[PDB]
This record gives C-alpha cells, sequence and structure tokens, in this order.
C-alpha cells in the first residue's frame, strides 16, 4: 500500500504506512529496516511548514533502535542527529538519553532507574518506549 | 532594679518566586510554540474553506447539466 500510495505522490498515507511497517518490524527485531524508515520520515518531515516539530520524534525512536545494536553506535547516532538537526539538541528525549548513556557506561542501574521514572512520572509511557526500554535494561 | 527592657528588629521572609523562573520558562515556550502552530492552522483551515466553496460550484452545474440533459433526451425520446 505504502508503494502504491507513493507511487501517485501521495506522501502522508504513504508515511503513515512506512510508519507502521518500522514500528511492526521494531516488535519483530528487525532494527535495520526501522532505523532506515524513522531517519528518511524524520529527514522528509524536517522541511515542512507544519511538521518539521515532529521531526524530533522520529529521530528519537530511530535512537531507541541504535542502543538495541549497540552502545557507542548510539552515542554516534545521537551526534550525527544534533549535528543535522541543532534544535534536537534542547528536547526533553536528547537528555533523557544522554542520561541513560551516561548511567549505562558505568555498570549504573540505580541512576538508570530514577532517570527512567523521571521521565515517565511527566508522561505515561507506551508499550512500545517501555518494552524497548525494559529491554534495554536488561542488557546490563 | 534589674528591670531590663528591649527592642525589636525585623526580616522579611523571601519573596513568592525563585520556583517561578524554570517552569515559567518552559511554559512560555510551549506557548510560544502552540500560538505558531494555531497560526498554522489558522492558514490551513482557510485555505480548505476556499477550496470547498470552489468545488460547490462545479458540483452544481454538473447536477444541473445532467438533469438538463436527461429531461431533454427524454422529451426527444417519446
Amino acid at each position: 500500500s505504502a508503494d502504491y500510495y507513493k507511487g501517485e505522490e501521495s506522501n502522508s498515507s504513504a508515511n503513515k504506512c512506512l510508519l507502521k511497517v518500522a514500528g511492526y518490524a521494531a516488535q519483530l527485531e528487525q532494527y535495520q529496516k526501522a532505523i532506515d524508515i524513522y531517519e528518511q520520515v524524520g529527514t522528509s518531515a524536517m522541511d515542512s511548514p507544519l511538521l518539521k516539530y515532529s521531526a524530533k520524534d522520529y529521530f528519537f525512536k530511530a535512537a531507541l533502535c541504535h542502543f538495541c545494536i549497540d552502545m557507542l553506535n548510539a552515542k554516534l547516532a545521537v551526534q550525527k542527529y544534533e549535528e543535522l538537526f541543532p534544535a534536537f539538541s534542547d528536547s526533553r528525549e536528547c537528555k533523557l538519553m544522554k542520561k541513560l548513556l551516561e548511567a549505562h557506561e558505568e555498570q549504573n542501574v540505580d541512576s538508570y532507574t530514577e532517570s527512567v521514572k523521571e521521565y515517565d512520572s511527566i508522561s505515561r509511557l507506551d508499550q512500545w518506549l517501555t518494552t524497548m526500554l525494559l529491554r534495554i535494561k536488561k542488557t546490563i | 532594679d534589674m528591670r531590663n527592657e528591649l527592642e525589636e528588629m525585623q526580616r522579611r521572609a523571601d519573596q513568592l518566586a525563585d520556583e517561578s523562573l524554570e517552569s515559567t520558562r518552559r511554559m512560555l515556550q510551549l506557548v510560544e510554540e502552540s500560538k505558531d502552530a494555531g497560526i498554522r492552522t489558522l492558514v490551513m483551515l482557510d485555505e480548505q474553506g476556499e477550496q470547498l466553496e470552489r468545488i460547490e460550484e462545479g458540483m452544481d452545474q454538473i447536477n444541473k447539466d445532467m438533469k438538463e440533459a436527461e429531461k431533454n433526451l427524454t422529451d426527444l425520446g417519446k
């Protein structure tokens, strides 16, 4: 369906279908496709007067996938995203991921939990985010 | 004659703030972003209304044309 819609230059429906595909692929542990789709959608939405404000969220999702693959990969991806999108350096997602990287770099689980709880207090986490966070915590 | 008396000094408790400068700035930034989003929504909604108004005339014209054609064909047929 996404390919058919993109064939007719229907960007919104194709983007939504690709979002669903990337989410389901991430659920199935297929990180490469999820990160590729998230990066593509974020880059596409960065250049819009209306969707621009959402460009951050997608990046964060992609960043989370990197954490599953490795740590230094996630750090490098964060650096690349911040350089590409400077305004990403003030969003709460970047601060949370920086704190999680700092805690995870020294075998600190307590600080990990405190940061997770502090962020979740302001906003309730969904099943996808909480499951990915539990996986990352279980890693170490 | 050990009858002493005293005088008093006063101190002012800090005024109500020093919590109105961290949530405050974030509140203002979010308000600005919401204002920009509302302006964009205004513009898009006006454009959509104009487009619907444009569609109406073509709709009415096609309805009239089809009705007239059907009536004419029926009249000639009989």
